[PDB]
C-alpha cells in the first residue's frame, strides 16, 4: 500500500512513469474486481466466454487508469502548472475518452469526459485543499 | 452522548431532577401545535373511514386532542430537561477545562485592518 | 495456540462452503453445521483452558440453538422437495 | 506425543474440507461424523469430559444420523473422485502452509491445580441451574417454540 | 394457525429482539438475535405458496450464516479478552466481521439482494415486521457498539446502500420491491451517523418506522402489490390519496415534511464532523429516491389511472376500515416537523 | 446496553458472568483472576476513552496472562539456542532435568 | 366476527348440522331451476339464495332498490341478446359482473352457513358460470383473451372458497328449453340461438357435471325427476356427503374462511384486478362521473349509519 | 441550441445516465448462488479495506 500512496507523495507532473503504472494498476484492481462481480452475478455461459470479460474489463479498466495518469501527468510538465485541477481534467477527460472507445461509443465519451474528468478534478482540488473523505468521528 | 453521565437514571422518563426547571405553560405554542396535530388526526381518521368530517366522533375528536396534548406536557416536560442536562454539562465543563475555552479579546476596528475588494 | 487457527481457518473453510453452493440445499445445511461444530469446539477449548467454568453453559447454549436451527433449516429443505422434488437451489428462482 | 493435539487439528481442518467440496449429502453426513469425532477427541483432550461426550451424543449421534435420515428422502442422485483429488489438493496445500512456518505440544494444560477434590467439567455447565439460570430458561423456550415452528411449517 | 402456535411464535418475535435489546452479555444478545430469525420463518410461509417457500429459504440460509459469523466474533472475542462482549481493545478485524455480519441481516449494501426478493413473496403483513420490527435487534445491537466500529467500512456500506436501494428502486413495479429498496436506502443513513452520533440512527428509524408502517397499512388495505393496482386507489377508497401522496414524499427528503428532519439532522451532524464529501453525494442520491416516489405519486394522485367495471361492485360494498394506527402514525409522520427541536 | 431493563428493575440475570474473574463454582477461581481485577477496578469511573491509555499496564499484563505469548516466545528462544549451543555440545540437560525430588 | 369471537366459542363447527350444506342446482336457460331450488329449500329449511342479478349486489348493500344501469356496471342481458358480438361488447361486462355477482351470492351463502348454521341452495354458481362464456367464445360472443381474463380472475378468485357439497342438475335437450322459452314470452331471451344453449348444456354435460362429480356430490335429474321436488329432495337427503375437500375443515381452519366471506371487499379483491382489457375498462373521466354519482346517492355518501338522508341518527358519538 | 442541444445534454442526458445504471445494476438472474458469491466479493474487498489501512 506504501506504493500507491508514492503516487501522492511526488510533486504532481514528475515522475510520470511512476504516476501512470500505479493510476494504471488502480484501474486495474477495479476492472478485476468488477469483472469479479459481472461475473457472480449475471454470470457467463462458457468457462473462457467469462475469463474474457474479466480480460476486458480488465485492460479496459486498466487504460482508463493509464490515459489518466499519463495525460494528467504530461498535461501537467507541458502547461508548466503542477497544482492547477484543471490539468486532473484533461486527464480525467482522456479516460473517460478510453472508455468511450473500448466500448465503441461517441456519446459515452461525451458523458465519460465531463463526468469522469469533473471527478478526477474534483480529486485535485480535494487533495490541494485536505479535504477529508471517509473522516474518523471527531465530533 | 448524554448517557453514562454520572447519576443517569438507567430507565426514567424525567429524573426528579427536572422539577427544578419551569414547568411547560399549559398553551405554549408547542402544546397548542400538537393539539391541532390531535385534532387533524380525529378528523383525517373519520375522512378515511368515511363518516361526516367533522360532525362525527365528536367524542373521539376529543380523545384525540386531549391524548396528544397529555402526551405534550410530559414529553416536553422531558426534552425540556435534557435540553436543560445539556447547558449543565456544556457550561460546566467550559469552566472546569478553562484554559481551552479561554476568553479572548478582539480588537476594535479602527485597529483592524479589513480588506476592501472595489465593486467598480 | 495454532489449535485455534486450525479450528478458525476450519470455520472459514466452513465459510467459503456455505456461501458457494453446489446444487445440494442439503450439503449446505451440512455445511452450515460444520461451522457450528468449530464454533463449538473453539468455544470449549478456550473455556476448558481459562478454567472459565462460569462460561461451560455457553459451549451447550450455542448447541441448542443450533440444532433447532437447523430443524427449522431442513423442515424448509424437505418443504422444497415436496414442492419441487428436489432440493436444487436452481429451482429457487421464481423470486427474480 | 506432543504433536498430538496439531495432528487433531489437521483432522479436523480436513474433513470441514470434504463437507466444504460438498460431496453427496450423505458423504457430507459422514465427514462431519469424523470430524465431530475428532472434535469431542480435542475437547478430551484438554480435559473437558462432558462436553466432549456432548457433541457425541448430539453429533455424532442424531445431528448427523437425522441428516442422513433427511438425505435418504431429497438426496436421490448420488465426480467425488475429482473431489477427493483437490482434498489431496488442499492437503498438500495445508501442509505446505504449514511448512511456511516450518522454516520460521509445549503449552497445553496450561495451568492446573493439582490437588483440587470439585473441579471438572460438567460442574461449571451444571451451574445453569444455579448462578445461571438464565441460559437454560430461554434454552427450553427455543426448544419449545422450535416444536411449534416445525410442526406449522410442515403443516 | 392454532391460535396457541399464534402466541408462541409472535412471542418469540418479539421476545427475540427484546432480549437482544435488554442483556449486556453479547451471548445472551446472539440467541435474540437466534429467536428472531426462527420465529419469523413460519409466519414467512403462512400461503405456503411456491413463492413462499423460496422467500424463506433464502431469508433462513442470509440469517442463519450471518448469525454464525456474529457468534464467531463473540467466540473469537473470548479469547482476545476474557470479556463475552466487545471492548475498546477488541481486534479492528472482529468488529469488522460484526459489522458484515450485522449488515447483512438488516440487509445493508452489498448484501442487499435477499430483502428485496424476501419481501417481494412474502404477505404485505409480514413484510412489515420483515422490515421493521426485525431491524430493531440488529441495529440494537451496532448502537451499542458504536464508539467501536470503523468509520471508513460503515460509511461505504452507507453510501452503496444509498445507491443500491435508489437505483433498484427506480426500475421496480412491483410495490413490495419498491418498499424493500427504500429500506434499503434509509437503513443506508442510519448506518451512516452511527460511527458518530448514533442517537440519530434511532430517530432516523422511528420516523422510517411512523412512515413506512402506515405506507404499507396502506398497500393491504387495498392489498395492491402493484403501482397499477395503487393507482385505481381513487376508484376503492379516495381518501387515502392524499395522505399516501405527502407520506410517500415524505419517505424522501422533501422539505415541509417530517421526513426532511433525519436526513438534515444526519447532514448537519456529519458536516458537524467534517465528512462534507459522503455528506454531499448521499443527499444527492437521495433524491434520486423522490424521483420514483414521484412517479408513483404521478400514477396513485396527480393522475387518475383508468379503471375497471367490476370495481364499481367493489365500491358498493362497505370498504372494511383501515385501523386508527394509520391516521395517528400518518399525521405524527406527514407533519411534525414544525416540532423538530425536542425530536432530536 | 441500548434498553436497560436489568438494571431497572434490579435483576442481574446477564451481568454476573461477563468475565473471567467473576464468581467461579465452588470458589475454584479461574485463571488470570490475578490480572483482570487490577484492571477493571481500574477502569472504573474513569470511562473508555481513558481506560485505553492510562490504564494499559494492566492490560498489557493482562494481555499477557491469558494469551501468556511472551512467554511462549521467551522460552522459544531458549529453546532455540539451547539447541544451539547443545548443537555446540555446549549443553546439555543435567540431572537437574532427570532426577529425584521431594514429595 | 373475529379470533376473539372464535377464541371463546363462536365456532362454526358447533353450528353445523346434516341439512347443513352448500347445494347448487344448475341447467340451461329454463331448466325449471328456479322451482326446484325454492322447494328444497322449503323442504331443509335451507336459506334459497335467488339467481344472481345485475343489481343482486345492490339490493345486497344499503337500501337495496334497484341500482341505475351505470351505476350496476351498465351490463343488459337484454342488450345481451338483441346484439350478440356488440362492439361495445355490453356481453362480457354482462358476463364479469354476473361472475362478480354469484362471487358475493357465494361468499354472502358461506357466511350465512358458517355464522347460523342454516344450509344454502344457490341455483347457478361461480362454478357453473364459466359454461355461459364457453359457449360464448364456441360462438363469435366473446374472443380469446376475453376469456383468459374471465379464467384469470376464476382462478385467482374460486378456489379460496369451498366446493358445493352437492350440485344438483337438471336436464332438459335444446329443444325442449326453446319450446320452454316461447312459453315464457320475452323478446331479448327469446331469440337465443340455438347452437349457443348448445353450447351452455355441453359445458355443463362434459366439463362441469364430471368436473364436480369428482369433488362433490353429483345429482343429474331429468326435467321428469324434476317438477317433483319431493322425489329429489328425497335423493338430496339420501345422498352421502363424503367425497370432498370439505372434509379436512377443521374449526380453525373454518375462522379464516368466515372472516373471508364476512369480508366482501376481498371477496371480490381479485375481481377488480388490474388487467386492461378493453370492455373491462371503466375509463377515468367515465369513471370518476359514475363514481361521484354512485358516491352521491343518499345513505351511500358515508358509511352505512352514518349518512342523515336515510334517517340515520347519533352521528356525533358514533 | 434550445430544445436539441440544450435539452440533449443537461435535461436529458441525466435521464439517460440513471437510466442505465438501474437496467443493469437491476438486471438480476434472481439466482441465490450469484447473489451469495456477490456477498463473497464484499467480504473480501472489506477484508482488505481494513487490512491495507490496517
Ligand atoms: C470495497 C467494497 C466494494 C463493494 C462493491 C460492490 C458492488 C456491487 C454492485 C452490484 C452487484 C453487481 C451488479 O449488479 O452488476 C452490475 C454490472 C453488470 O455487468 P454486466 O451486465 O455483466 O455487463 C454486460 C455489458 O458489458 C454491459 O454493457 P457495457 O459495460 O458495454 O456498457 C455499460 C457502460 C456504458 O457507459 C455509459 O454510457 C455510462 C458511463 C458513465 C461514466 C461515469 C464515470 C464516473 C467516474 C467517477 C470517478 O457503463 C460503464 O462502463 C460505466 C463506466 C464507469 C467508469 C467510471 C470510472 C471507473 O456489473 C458491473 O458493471 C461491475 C460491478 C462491480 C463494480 C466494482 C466497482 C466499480 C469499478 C469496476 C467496474
Ligand atoms: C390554532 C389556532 C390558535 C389556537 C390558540 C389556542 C389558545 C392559545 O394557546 O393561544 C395563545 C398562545 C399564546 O402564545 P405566546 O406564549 O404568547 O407565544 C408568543 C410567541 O412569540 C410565539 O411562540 P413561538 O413562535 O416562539 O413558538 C415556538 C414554536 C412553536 O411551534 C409551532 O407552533 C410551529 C407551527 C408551524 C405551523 O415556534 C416554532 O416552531 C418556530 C418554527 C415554526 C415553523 C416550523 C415549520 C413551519 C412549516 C411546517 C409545516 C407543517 C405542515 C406541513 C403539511 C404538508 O398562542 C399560541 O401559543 C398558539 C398559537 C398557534 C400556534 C400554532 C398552532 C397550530
Ligand atoms: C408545504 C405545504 C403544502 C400544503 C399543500 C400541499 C400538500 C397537501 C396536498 C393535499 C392534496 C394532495 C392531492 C391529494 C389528491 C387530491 C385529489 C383527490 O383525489 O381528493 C379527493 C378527496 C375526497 O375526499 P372527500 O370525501 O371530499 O373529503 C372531504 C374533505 O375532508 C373536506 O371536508 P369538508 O370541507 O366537507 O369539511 C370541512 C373541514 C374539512 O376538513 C379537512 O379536510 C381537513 C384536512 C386536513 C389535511 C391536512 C393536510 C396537511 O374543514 C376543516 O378543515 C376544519 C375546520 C374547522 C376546524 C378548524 C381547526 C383550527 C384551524 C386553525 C387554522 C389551521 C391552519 C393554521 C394553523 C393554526 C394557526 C397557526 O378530496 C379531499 O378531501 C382532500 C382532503 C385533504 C385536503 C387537504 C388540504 C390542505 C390544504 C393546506
Ligand atoms: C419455557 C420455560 C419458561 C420458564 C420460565 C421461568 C421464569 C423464571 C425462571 C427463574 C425462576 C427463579 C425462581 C427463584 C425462586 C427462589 O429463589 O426461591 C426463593 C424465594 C421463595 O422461595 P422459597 O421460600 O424457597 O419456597 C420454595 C419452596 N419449595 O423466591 C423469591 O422470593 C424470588 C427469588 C428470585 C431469585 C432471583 C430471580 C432473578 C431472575 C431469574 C431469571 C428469571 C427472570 C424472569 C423470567
Ligand atoms: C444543472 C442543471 C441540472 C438539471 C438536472 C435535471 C434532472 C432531471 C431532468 C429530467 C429527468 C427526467 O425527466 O427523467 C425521466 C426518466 C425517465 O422517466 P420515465 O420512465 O418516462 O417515467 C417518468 C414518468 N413518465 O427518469 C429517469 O430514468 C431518471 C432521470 C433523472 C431523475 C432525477 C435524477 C436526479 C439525480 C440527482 C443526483
Ligand atoms: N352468463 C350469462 N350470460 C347471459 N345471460 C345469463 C347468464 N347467466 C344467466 N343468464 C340469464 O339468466 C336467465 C335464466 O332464465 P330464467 O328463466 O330467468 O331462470 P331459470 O334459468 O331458472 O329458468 C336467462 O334468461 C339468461 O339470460
Amino acid at each position: 500500500k506504501r506504493f500507491f500512496e508514492s503516487y501522492h507523495e511526488v510533486p504532481d507532473g514528475t515522475q510520470c512513469h511512476r504516476k501512470t503504472y500505479i493510476t494504471t494498476a488502480l484501474g486495474g484492481i477495479c476492472g478485476i474486481i468488477g469483472s469479479a462481480y459481472s461475473v457472480s452475478l449475471n454470470p457467463a455461459d462458457s468457462t473462457l466466454e467469462a475469463v474474457a470479460r474479466v480480460g476486458r474489463y480488465t485492460f479496459t479498466a486498466a487504460a482508463i487508469g493509464a490515459m489518466f495518469g499519463l495525460t494528467t501527468c504530461v498535461s501537467a510538465q507541458v502547461r508548466e502548472k503542477p497544482d492547477d485541477p484543471l490539468n486532473y481534467f484533461i486527464g480525467g477527460c482522456a479516460g473517460g475518452l478510453t472508455l468511450g472507445a473500448r466500448t465503441h461509443s461517441y456519446g459515452t465519451a461525451a458523458m465519460g469526459c465531463v463526468y469522469m474528468g469533473t471527478a478526477a478534478a474534483l480529486f485535485k482540488i480535494g487533495k490541494l485543499e485536505g479535504w477529508e473523505l471517509f473522516p474518523t468521528p471527531k465530533v | 452522548m448524554m448517557n453514562g453521565r454520572p447519576g443517569h437514571e438507567p430507565l426514567k422518563f424525567l429524573p426528579d431532577e427536572a422539577r427544578s426547571l419551569p414547568p411547560p405553560k399549559l398553551n405554549d405554542p408547542r402544546l397548542v401545535y400538537m393539539g391541532l396535530l390531535g385534532y387533524c388526526t380525529g378528523l383525517m381518521d373519520n375522512m378515511l373511514r368515511m363518516r361526516p368530517v367533522m360532525r362525527a366522533g365528536l367524542h373521539r375528536q376529543l380523545l384525540f386532542v386531549t391524548s396528544f396534548v397529555f402526551a405534550g406536557y410530559f414529553y416536553l416536560k422531558r426534552q425540556n430537561y435534557l435540553y436543560a442536562v445539556k447547558d449543565h454539562d456544556m457550561f460546566g465543563y467550559i469552566k472546569l477545562h478553562p484554559e481551552d475555552f479561554p476568553e479572548k479579546e478582539k480588537k476594535t476596528y479602527a485597529e483592524i485592518l479589513e480588506p476592501f475588494h472595489p465593486v467598480r | 495456540p495454532s489449535t485455534f487457527f486450525n479450528l478458525t481457518m476450519a470455520f472459514s473453510l466452513s465459510l467459503l462452503g456455505t456461501l458457494m453452493f453446489r446444487s445440494h440445499l442439503m450439503s449446505t445445511l451440512l455445511c452450515l453445521e460444520g461451522m457450528v461444530l468449530s464454533l463449538f469446539i473453539m468455544t470449549s477449548v478456550t473455556s476448558l483452558n481459562s478454567n472459565s467454568m462460569s462460561s461451560m453453559p455457553i459451549p451447550i447454549t450455542i448447541l441448542v440453538f443450533a440444532a433447532c436451527e437447523a430443524a427449522v433449516g431442513l423442515a424448509l429443505l424437505v418443504k422444497v422437495s415436496n414442492t419441487y422434488g428436489t432440493d436444487y437451489v436452481q429451482n429457487l428462482n421464481l423470486l427474480q | 506425543m506432543n504433536n498430538y493435539i496439531f495432528v487433531l487439528s489437521s483432522l479436523f481442518l480436513v474433513g470441514c474440507l470434504g463437507l466444504a467440496l460438498k460431496p453427496s449429502p450423505i458423504y457430507g453426513g459422514l465427514g462431519l461424523i469424523v470430524s465431530g469425532f475428532v472434535g469431542c477427541l480435542m475437547v478430551l483432550g484438554f480435559g473437558g469430559s462432558f462436553l466432549g461426550l456432548m457433541v457425541f451424543l448430539i453429533y455424532l449421534g442424531g445431528m448427523l444420523v437425522v441428516f442422513g435420515y433427511t438425505t435418504a428422502m431429497a438426496t436421490e442422485e448420488y465426480s467425488n473422485w475429482l473431489i477427493l483429488g483437490f482434498l489431496v489438493l488442499g492437503v498438500i496445500m495445508e501442509v505446505f502452509l504449514i511448512c511456511v512456518l516450518n522454516y520460521y505440544g509445549d503449552w497445553l494444560m496450561y495451568e492446573v491445580d493439582d490437588v483440587g477434590v470439585m473441579l471438572e467439567g460438567g460442574i461449571g455447565v451444571a451451574a445453569m441451574y444455579s448462578c445461571a439460570t438464565w441460559m437454560m430458561v430461554v434454552a427450553g423456550w427455543s426448544l419449545f417454540a422450535g416444536i411449534f415452528i416445525i410442526i406449522e411449517i410442515t403443516r | 394457525m392454532n391460535p396457541i402456535t399464534l402466541a408462541i411464535i409472535y412471542f418469540t418475535i418479539f421476545l427475540g429482539p427484546v432480549i437482544t435489546m435488554s442483556s449486556t452479555n453479547l451471548m445472551l444478545m446472539w440467541v435474540g438475535l437466534e429467536f428472531s430469525l426462527l420465529a419469523i420463518i413460519p409466519m414467512l410461509i403462512n400461503k405456503k405458496n411456491p413463492r413462499s417457500t423460496e422467500a424463506a429459504t433464502k431469508y433462513f440460509v442470509t440469517q442463519a450464516t450471518a448469525s454464525m459469523i456474529i457468534l464467531l466474533a463473540i467466540v473469537l472475542n473470548y479469547k482476545q479478552l476474557g470479556t463475552w462482549m466487545f471492548q475498546q481493545q477488541t481486534n479492528g478485524l472482529i468488529l469488522n466481521m460484526t459489522l458484515m455480519a450485522l449488515s447483512m441481516k438488516l440487509g445493508l449494501a452489498p448484501f442487499h439482494f435477499w430483502l428485496p426478493e424476501v419481501t417481494q413473496g412474502i404477505p404485505l403483513h409480514m413484510g412489515l415486521i420483515l422490515l421493521t420490527w426485525q431491524k430493531i435487534a440488529p441495529l440494537s445491537i451496532l448502537i451499542q457498539i458504536y464508539p467501536l466500529l470503523n468509520s471508513t467500512i460503515i460509511l461505504m456500506l452507507a453510501i452503496t446502500s444509498i445507491f443500491m436501494g435508489a437505483w433498484g428502486g427506480l426500475n421496480q413495479t412491483q410495490m413490495r420491491k419498491i418498499m424493500a429498496y427504500s429500506s434499503i436506502a434509509h437503513m443506508g443513513w442510519m448506518l451512516a451517523i452511527l460511527p458518530y452520533n448514533p442517537s440519530l440512527t434511532l430517530l432516523n428509524l422511528m420516523i422510517y418506522i411512523i412512515l413506512t408502517a402506515p405506507m404499507f397499512m396502506a398497500l393491504m388495505l387495498n392489498n395492491s402489490m402493484t403501482i397499477n393496482s395503487i393507482s385505481l386507489l381513487w376508484n376503492k377508497t379516495p381518501a387515502m390519496l392524499t395522505m399516501i401522496s405527502l407520506m410517500l414524499l415524505s419517505l424522501g427528503g422533501l422539505p415541509p415534511l417530517t421526513g426532511f428532519l433525519p436526513k438534515w439532522i444526519i447532514i448537519t451532524e456529519l458536516m458537524k464532523n467534517n465528512c462534507l464529501i459522503m455528506a454531499t453525494l448521499m443527499a444527492m442520491m437521495a433524491l434520486l429516491n423522490l424521483f420514483f416516489y414521484t412517479r408513483l405519486i404521478y400514477s396513485t394522485s396527480l393522475t387518475m389511472f383508468p379503471t375497471n367495471n367490476n370495481s364499481k361492485m367493489m365500491t358498493h360494498q362497505t370498504k372494511t376500515k383501515p385501523n386508527l394506527m394509520f391516521s395517528t402514525l400518518a399525521i405524527m409522520s406527514t407533519m411534525t416537523l414544525p416540532l423538530a427541536p425536542q425530536l432530536i | 446496553p441500548f434498553l436497560d431493563i436489568q438494571k431497572k428493575l434490579g435483576i442481574s440475570l446477564d451481568r454476573h458472568f461477563m468475565f473471567l474473574s467473576a464468581e467461579q463454582p465452588y470458589k475454584n477461581a479461574a485463571r488470570c483472576h490475578a490480572f483482570e481485577k487490577e484492571w477493571i477496578e481500574c477502569a472504573h469511573g474513569i470511562g473508555g476513552t481513558r481506560a485505553k491509555k492510562e490504564c494499559k499496564i494492566e492490560f498489557d499484563d493482562f494481555e499477557e496472562c491469558l494469551l501468556r505469548y511472551k512467554t511462549m516466545r521467551r522460552m522459544h528462544d531458549i529453546k532455540k539456542q539451547r539447541e544451539k549451543l547443545m548443537k555446540e555440545g555446549k549443553y546439555t540437560p543435567p540431572p537437574h532435568h532427570s532426577g529425584r525430588e521431594e514429595p | 366476527y373475529g379470533l376473539l369471537a372464535a377464541i371463546l366459542g363462536d365456532k362454526t363447527t358447533k353450528k353445523l348440522h346434516e341439512y347443513s350444506r352448500v347445494i347448487t342446482v344448475d341447467g340451461n336457460i329454463c331448466s325449471g331451476k328456479n322451482k326446484l331450488a325454492k322447494e328444497i329449500a322449503q323442504q331443509l329449511g335451507m336459506k334459497h339464495y335467488p339467481e344472481a342479478g345485475i343489481q343482486y349486489s345492490s339490493t345486497t348493500t344499503g337500501d337495496g332498490r334497484p341500482l341505475d344501469i351505470e351505476f350496476s356496471g351498465s351490463c343488459s342481458l337484454e342488450k345481451f341478446y338483441d346484439d350478440p358480438k356488440s362492439n361495445d361488447g355490453n356481453s362480457y361486462r354482462l358476463q364479469s359482473w354476473l361472475y362478480a355477482s354469484r362471487l358475493l351470492q357465494y361468499a354472502d351463502a358461506l357466511e350465512h352457513l358458517l355464522s347460523t348454521g342454516q344450509g344454502v341452495v344457490l341455483e347457478r354458481s361461480i362454478y357453473s358460470d364459466f359454461v355461459f362464456l364457453e359457449a360464448m367464445y364456441n360462438q363469435g360472443y366473446i374472443r380469446k383473451q376475453c376469456v383468459d381474463h374471465y379464467n384469470e380472475i376464476k382462478r385467482l378468485t374460486l378456489p379460496e372458497y369451498l366446493p358445493p357439497h352437492a350440485v344438483i342438475y337438471i336436464d332438459v335437450p335444446v329443444p325442449e328449453v326453446q319450446s320452454r322459452i316461447q312459453k315464457k314470452g320475452d323478446p331479448h331471451e327469446m331469440k337465443v340461438t340455438s347452437a349457443y344453449l348448445q353450447d351452455i348444456e355441453n359445458a355443463y354435460k362434459k366439463t362441469f357435471l364430471p368436473k364436480m362429480s369428482e369433488m362433490c356430490e353429483v345429482l343429474v335429474y331429468d326435467s321428469w325427476e324434476a317438477e317433483d321436488p319431493t322425489k329429489v329432495v328425497e335423493d338430496i337427503e339420501y345422498l352421502k356427503y363424503n367425497k370432498g375437500p370439505w372434509l379436512k375443515q377443521d374449526d380453525w381452519t373454518f375462522h379464516y374462511l368466515r372472516m373471508l366471506v364476512q369480508d366482501k371487499t376481498e371477496v371480490l379483491n381479485y375481481t377488480t384486478i388490474p388487467v386492461y382489457l378493453p370492455e373491462i375498462t371503466i375509463g377515468a373521466h367515465q369513471g370518476s362521473r359514475i363514481y361521484n354519482s354512485f358516491r352521491e346517492l343518499p345513505g351511500r355518501k358515508y358509511a352505512p349509519g352514518y349518512n342523515a338522508e336515510v334517517g340515520d341518527k347519533w352521528i356525533w358519538l358514533k | 441550441l434550445d430544445l436539441i442541444w440544450l435539452e440533449k445534454t443537461i435535461p436529458k442526458s441525466t435521464s439517460t445516465l440513471h437510466t442505465n445504471m438501474t437496467t443493469l445494476t437491476t438486471n438480476q438472474k434472481g439466482l441465490i448462488k450469484l447473489y451469495f458469491m456477490s456477498f463473497l466479493i464484499n467480504i473480501i474487498l472489506i477484508i482488505i479495506l481494513y487490512s491495507i489501512n490496517l
